[PDB]
RNA sequence: UGACGGAAGGGCACACCAGGAGUGGAGCCUGCGGCUUAAUUUGACUCAACACGGGAAAACUUACCAAGACCGAACAGUAGAAGGAAUGACAGAUUAAGAGUUCUUUCAUGAUUUAUUGGGUAGUGGUGCAUGGCCGUUCUUAGUUGGUGGAGUGAUUUGUCAGGUUAAUUCCGGUAACGAACGAGACUGAAACCUAUUAAUUAGUUUUCUGCCUAUAAGACAGAAAACUUCUUAAAGGGACACAUUUCAAAAGAAAAAGGAAGCAUUCAGCAAUAACAGGUCUGUGAUGCCCUUAGACAUCUUGGGCCGCACGCGCGCUACAAUGGAGUUACUAGAGAGUACCGAGAUUGAAAUAGUUAAGGAAAACUCAAAAGAACGUACAUGACAGGGAUAAAUGAUUGGAAUUAUUUGUUUUGAACGAGGAAUUCCUUGUAAUAUCGAGUCAUUAACUCGAGAUGAAUACGUCCCUGCCCUU
């Protein structure tokens, strides 16, 4: 179950602009990522909601070399 | 009790059942056995061995008798019957005559029906290409 | 080719096998259970 | 009375639905037009069919092209 | 736990076998013809139109108009006779239909625009010998 | 007449196509290593039995 | 079992499914569960529910549950009359003896897993009631029930300790 | 000729029964004035009394196959008698 | 005072309705101990009003057996697992869809190459 | 081809005017058969007096 | 004297009044793509491009059943290739012209593909592509507006294929995209 | 006459009665919802009519 | 650069392994080869030909054969010609023919056309090695490219890679490459949930009134009425993204377990790139080029036959070889389909059955439309070609059709054949799947042993490796 380069970079795009935005909750990412970046399907917003989220815990513990905030 | 009885100038077994053991004769069958089991009055369940030949008498009288003892038209095997008569009275060894002499009155007109039965091939029109492959 | 007559653990089977009966007939000594098999002791 | 629409667009009668709205609007089961046929033009080639299917929507109320409308 | 409404409150096979002995002239036919087409055999049973007139008067208990046809799809069996699979057929008409004939001579049934239904009476009769194997079952 | 020998690790699958583990068991009699091929569906925690443990299976 | 009804080897307890757990313990062998779906999971099948599963081969007993239900509940019966014992104990036993400790692979010896040992313990079995009662007097469910129980302490007349003795003795040699 | 027709078989007497074709009363009429052989091409007739005498060939697929009516060749279809492929080798 | 709740097999649907009653359990009328394939009676049996209306006939069975197990708990909670879990969830498989080519699901007809 | 005199004057009397290519049956206006209503006019389009543009096995002829 | 009995009518089966659901629709799909071939044989030099029921008939249409966008519009567009074509312009100044023309006129890319006997006797055949254009998925439903004609030429048959992919005002966005706002 | 005997055999029954609408050939048929459209002509005009390859 | 290797390295696929069902052996249905005939029309011949051309052919289809007729010879020019170009015809003969085809015979209608030169036209005629379109295949896996830049004189190469990971050039990473596009993914349909929303008929439930029936006390049925939405139908939303714990691999990710209706991309499908085959179809087409035939036709039509012909060979399948069964009686349970003037056919009634005479409702959640495998019931059958098997035949009874012979389909009795689980070889398959038995639809006047779908019972064996057949990358 890896992630495409379309939900990579996205999520990664949405947060560098929108990182105090979003939090460690993933079901608070799924209703701003629907408000913050207009994707018409809700499969593909789980997926970079599901990413952002996943990016918050190791860009908590530290810096990460792709996104720069 | 018998394990070999004679009817109609034909053996049957004694071990089967009465209904069972008449379809021995060359014109009786499951259907018929039944029938005439039921005109005659004879226990199905009971074995034809143990049956007496007291009922012998009546079963070959029912069996060439049979328009008479109250037996459904549509239950005969030579209905309409030429050469006079208009009954079976197939139940003997007699299936084999009739049989044997339609095919002759069908053959000595070059009927085509008559003909395949001359080349011994399939009478009914069926496709020979592939079955029916007896080696000859 | 066994010829095991027709007239004259419990299971109508074995009571056939070395009484040399048919099984029909290995019905009637038991009775004097279900419709699937008859089981007796 | 019975207002019946019936077309092959499910946001069509949803929407004249609406627009007519007063009885709620029922849903006859949905009927689906299934067509199988041989891909190819002749008998050469694989064993392929395509799966050719139409619904057809079905809404009942009582009191655009591809949408029929009628008064009982 | 258990009690008693209707017929549905016995079960099917022994209630037909209590309604058996209770029944209706016998034809000529009796003894001649098997219950259908798909069949080969006539059937075993001597006293097989008693039991066949009582599951035929049961199955007019359960269904308000009922029919000859639907009765010949429900007494019907398969059609194996050749090499071709077997496919279900249509069981026998003069059977079913002489039988609920004879028992419209009763009057356990009748004629309704759009069927056969059971008498007053023929509920009476019905209702009361499914009590006793009921009574039975429970003992 | 047979000795029981637990399962400690699988080393992997040979034998041409693969239906023969190589695992490795230690004889809870004995606590000895000894290294066999498996012929099933295996776990580690699954305990074998042996009749014979003088075969050092090794496929060289 | 039918509301009528120990492992020696420890290398068999874990995987038999037999009264470990609750879910195990059932009425009836009919249980739909999905036992296929992943490795190692057919463990969490009840015993007598694998042994049912078995009696519905050769084509055209395909799917006939019911049909194999019966046979087995009868032979059970049969079993416990044969032996006095639990026929759930009795059968245990047979799979414990009925079990090819070692197999021949392209030759070459090796052992066989405690799992295969349960495969092929019922599977030698289910063959020996398959062909004894094909076109004989016994009914199926008599010529498994004494199948089994032929199988439990030694006999050789069983099937599979026929086919045990033939495929263990192989092995012997292929060393 | 009516009442022989009963006496036939089932599908003898069903394809009497429904009404004459054309062809077919047109076909006895000439075999009423003629005997001399008469060729047709209808393997469709049924065998009836009215023709016993008449000599009538009947186009197999190529030729016209000469048949004399007998009274043992009865109500057996016309077409019979005249075969449409060589045999065999 | 009553509640309602149903159970679902491959296709078997058991629309129960749990009820005060003196305890009688019927199915479509008829009662629970009188089910037609005697065998699956105990499994059943592992005042309603139940209503099997689907699915074949060991379907109707499980399904039956999920509207008397999830009818005890709906008219408990509103006024199992350790033992079978799918007596209070559905299973759900079904029957999947043939494709061109094969008899079956996956099947496929045999080839021929000579 | 030979066509009846009341017939021919009748079709271009009503002459746009539409016929079948199927030949067996007859045109369900003038009640003649689909072959001479083709065959007669087929020989107008060379005289450059219609178009002949055919369509789904029906000829539209329409100067 | 004609011995004809049959008679095959000239009417339509949208108009009957008794007619079931599943046949009605049926029928009105049918009468669609009879319609539009149709006149697509008769307004073939002015580009009819289109049905509803073109970039001084009705009588017709009883007798037998008793655009800005030009650019975008692919049956016009490729009636251009056609009539080019068949004007014996070169087949690749003639295409490139229309491409061009549909390229400044609004379309996210499109594709003509041209097969036939051009260079010779032996058969060729060139596929020109301009602009982004995907291949796959159920967007490519939406997305995509194409027009199947032949040429005919002396030495034989041309086929050209000439499809288009348009841009979001037929509302709907594809697969991919992101397009993150900023504040 | 000239034309007396021409297609004078009658088709009512049907297989070389039914023709596709366009394609005009008679093996093939679709008659199902009244199409009469034989195959290698609806697959074409499938999309026009309305049908898709949905599954 | 590509292709190939009885070269290496790394991956993948029911390719094999562990297995299930098998086919091959028997009878029969069907296709192909062969032989025969007047004809047994023809295309396709490894996967990618052989229940394929939706090809279940009595007439038509029809392409072949024997006869017979016949113009479907436009348009232009000539001849002829309303004192008749020509067309049709009862009766006799000729002809299968009620084709006036022709001949003896005169009776009707009237330039609608006969003989003429050009010329088109027509064709299931050839040519898919002249083409379009469609399809299959390479190839269901993951591959392909141009804009600028670096290298080479040049074809060309890097980008498009060491390693790891993934179903996937999918990513982490790496870097003379950077930035992109297609392909995968993303996307669409079905399934897996909503006691929350929206609704209530043609779905269902509940309640009430009337009548009737049995119990020990609850209910059942029928005829009505008028309420609710759990089920049913179906719209909008919600709902899973491996998020989240443990372990393993500062990273992409992987493996249990719990929760969940749902956790292999959740499953099954659909769409599916660049390049290519001189792969199939001009016998689907009023799409077509060229060649061929063109009034004694290879165009068209009628009649009869053939595609069904059997010394043998091969492919797809059905039924069987029985007691995990066959025969008789009883209760039963679905899902998805289809239906007009005439189609799907309810109820009544004639009978042994197929079927017949009258006959409601329904353009349909309304009416028709209906389950068997399996289950239960007996002191039935008892292992024997037996009652397993139902071929081959003989009599007879009905339907469809203008027509049933070379049996269209089917009923009753009788007839009782090979077949005792099948050699070398070989096919399909990993979960509601295989297998088994059945239902609907396509074709359809009448005809399924086929195909496309639908449910109903529900296995075993793996969680792996390149050994075979093969792919895809890299030296």
């Amino acid at each position: 179950g890896v992630r495409t380069k379309t939900v990579k970079r996205a999520a990664r795009n949405i947060i560098e602009k929108y990182y105090p935005l979003l939090t460690l909750d993933f079901h608070t990412n799924k209703r701003v990522v629907d408000e913050v970046a207009v994707v018409e399907t809700k499969r593909l917003r789980n997926k970079i909601a599901g990413f952002i989220t996943h990016l918050m815990r190791r860009i908590q513990k530290g810096p990460v070399r792709g996104i720069s905030f | 009790f018998q394990h070999m009885l004679r009817v109609c100038n034909t053996n049957l077994d004694g071990r089967r059942k009465v209904p069972y053991a008449l379809t021995g004769i060359k014109g009786c069958g499951r259907r018929y056995a039944y029938l005439v089991c039921k005109r005659a009055g004879i226990d199905v369940n009971k074995r034809a061995g143990l049956m007496t030949p007291a009922e012998i008498e009546k079963i070959v009288d029912i069996l060439n008798n049979p328009l008479n003892y109250k037996i459904p038209v549509w239950f005969l095997n030579r209905q309409k019957d030429n050469k006079d008569g208009k009954d079976s009275q197939l139940i003997a060894n007699a299936v084999e005559t009739r049989l044997r002499e339609d095919i002759e009155a069908l053959k000595k007109m070059r009927a085509h029906r008559g003909l395949r039965h001359y080349w011994g091939l399939r009478v009914r029109g069926q496709h020979t290409k592939t079955t029916g492959r007896r080696g000859r | 080719k066994l010829n095991n007559a027709v007239l004259f653990v419990i299971t109508p089977a074995v009571v056939a096998d070395r009484m040399k009966i048919t099984c029909s007939l290995a019905k009637i000594l038991l009775k004097d259970v279900d419709n699937h098999i008859w089981i007796y002791t | 009375i019975t207002i019946t629409i019936t077309s092959t667009k499910v946001k069509a009668v949803e929407s004249l639905c609406a627009e007519v709205k007063v009885k709620g609007p029922v849903r006859i089961p949905t009927k689906t037009l299934r067509i199988t046929t041989r891909k190819t033009p002749c008998g050469e080639g694989s064993k392929t069919w395509d799966h050719y299917q139409m619904r057809i929507y079905k809404r009942v109320l009582s009191m655009e092209p591809g949408v029929e409308l009628e008064v009982a | 736990m258990h009690h008693f409404s209707n017929i549905k409150d016995v079960v099917a096979i022994d209630f037909i076998k209590a309604y058996a002995e209770h029944l209706l002239e016998i034809p000529e036919w009796v003894d001649t013809v098997k219950t259908g087409m798909c069949k080969e055999l006539a059937p075993l049973n001597p006293d097989w139109i008693y039991i066949r007139a009582a599951a035929i008067a049961r199955k007019v208990y359960l269904n308000n108009g009922i029919g000859v046809m639907a009765l010949r799809r429900a007494y019907g069996d398969q059609y194996n006779k050749h090499y071709n699979p077997s496919h279900r057929t249509l069981g026998s008409g003069k059977v079913n239909r002489y039988i609920l004939q004879q028992l419209e001579k009763m009057g356990i049934v009748a004629k309704i625009q759009s069927g056969r239904s059971l008498t007053k009476e023929g509920r009476k009769d019905m209702d009361k010998i499914a009590f006793q194997v009921y009574k039975e079952h429970e003992a | 007449p047979v000795i029981y020998a637990q399962v400690t690790e699988i080393l992997g699958r040979t034998g041409s196509r693969g239906g023969v583990l190589q695992v490795r068991c230690d004889i809870m009699g004995e606590n000895r290593q000894i290294l066999r091929n498996v012929k099933g569906p295996i776990r580690v925690g699954d305990i074998l039995t042996l009749l014979e443990a003088e075969r050092e299976a090794r496929r060289l | 079992l039918f509301n009528k009804w120990t492992v020696s080897d420890i290398s068999l307890k874990e995987l038999l499914a037999i009264n470990s757990k609750l879910k195990y313990q059932v009425f009836l062998p009919h249980t739909a569960g999905r036992y296929q779906i992943k490795p190692f999971r057919k463990i969490q099948c009840p015993i007598v529910e694998r042994l049912v599963c078995c009696m519905m081969q050769h084509g055209k007993n395909s799917g006939k549950k019911l049909l194999a239900m019966r046979v087995v509940e009868e032979s059970f019966e049969i079993i416990h009359l044969l032996t006095e014992k639990n026929p759930i104990q009795v059968l245990v036993d047979a799979i414990i003896n009925a079990s090819p400790r070692e197999d021949s692979t392209r030759r070459q010896a090796v052992d066989v897993s405690p799992l295969r040992r349960i495969n092929q313990a019922l599977y030698l079995m289910t063959m020996g009631c398959r062909s004894a009662a094909f076109r004989n007097s016994k009914t199926l469910a008599e010529c498994l029930a004494d199948e089994i129980v032929n199988a439990s302490k030694s006999n050789t007349a069983s099937f599979a300790i026929k086919k045990k003795e033939d495929m263990e003795r192989v092995a012997k040699s292929n060393r | 000729e009516a009442d022989f027709v009963k006496m036939l078989d089932a599908r003898a007497r069903r394809s009497y029964r429904r009404s004459p074709k054309l062809k077919h009363e047109r076909l006895v009429k000439k075999l009423l004035k003629i005997p001399k052989l008469v060729k047709t091409h209808c393997r469709d007739k049924i065998i009836l009394p009215n023709m016993i005498g008449s000599v009538i060939g009947v186009y197999n697929g190529k030729s016209f196959t000469t048949v004399e009516i007998k009274p043992e060749m009865l109500g057996h279809y016309l077409g019979e008698f005249s075969i449409t492929y060589k045999p065999v080798t | 005072k009553s509640v309602q709740v149903f159970g679902k097999k491959k296709t078997a649907i058991a629309v129960c309705l749990c009820k005060e009653g003196k305890g009688m359990i019927r199915v479509n009328g008829v009662p629970l101990d009188l089910i037609n394939p005697p065998v699956l009676r105990i499994k059943v049996f592992e005042d309603l009003k139940i209503r099997v209306t689907g699915g074949g006939q060991v379907a109707q069975a499980y399904a039956i057996r999920q509207a008397i197990a999830k009818a005890l708990i709906a008219y408990n909670q509103k006024f199992f697992l350790e033992y079978d879990r799918t007596l209070l969830v559905a299973d759900p498989r079904r029957c999947e869809a043939k494709k061109f080519g094969g008899p079956g699901a996956r099947a496929k007809y045999q080839k021929s190459y000579r | 081809m030979r066509i009846a005199t009341k017939d021919i004057i009748a079709i271009y009397k009503q002459l746009c005017i539409v016929c079948h290519k199927d030949f067996v049956c007859l045109h369900p206006v003038f009640g003649i058969p689909n072959l001479q209503v083709f065959m007669l006019m087929k020989g107008l389009a060379t005289k450059k007096c219609v178009k002949e543009t055919c369509n789904w096995r029906c000829l539209y002829w329409t100067n | 004297m004609f011995c004809l009995t049959k008679t095959k009518a000239l009417n339509v089966d949208v108009l009957k009044t008794n007619i079931s659901r599943k046949h009605k629709f049926v029928a009105d799909g049918v009468f669609y793509a009879e319609l539009n071939e149709l006149l697509q044989r008769e307004l073939s030099a002015d580009g009819y491009s289109g049905v509803e029921v073109a970039t001084d008939l009705t009588n017709l249409l009883i007798a037998r059943f008793g655009v800005l966008a030009r650019g975008l519009c692919p049956v016009s567009q490729a009636e251009s290739i056609k009539y080019k074509i068949a004007e014996g312009l070169p087949v690749r100044r003639a295409v490139g012209s229309v491409m061009r023309l549909i390229m400044d006129s609004g379309a996210k890319g499109c594709e003509v593909s041209i097969s036939g006997k051009l260079r010779g006797q032996r058969a060729q055949g060139m596929v020109f592509k301009e602009g982004y254009m995907i291949k796959s998925g159920n967007a490519t439903r939406q997305f995509y507006s194409s027009a199947v004609r032949c040429v005919l030429l002396r030495m034989g048959i041309i086929g050209i294929k000439v499809t288009i992919m348009l841009d979001t005002d037929p509302s709907g966005k594809n697969g991919p995209a992101a397009r993150i706002p900023d504040v | 006459g000239s034309y007396s005997i021409y297609n004078a055999h009658p088709r009512n029954y049907g297989n070389g009665s039914r023709t596709c609408r366009k394609c005009g050939a008679r093996k093939g048929l679709i008659r199902k919802y009244g199409l009469d459209l034989c195959r290698r002509c609806f697959r074409e005009k499938a999309v026009e009519i309305g049908f898709q390859k949905l599954d």
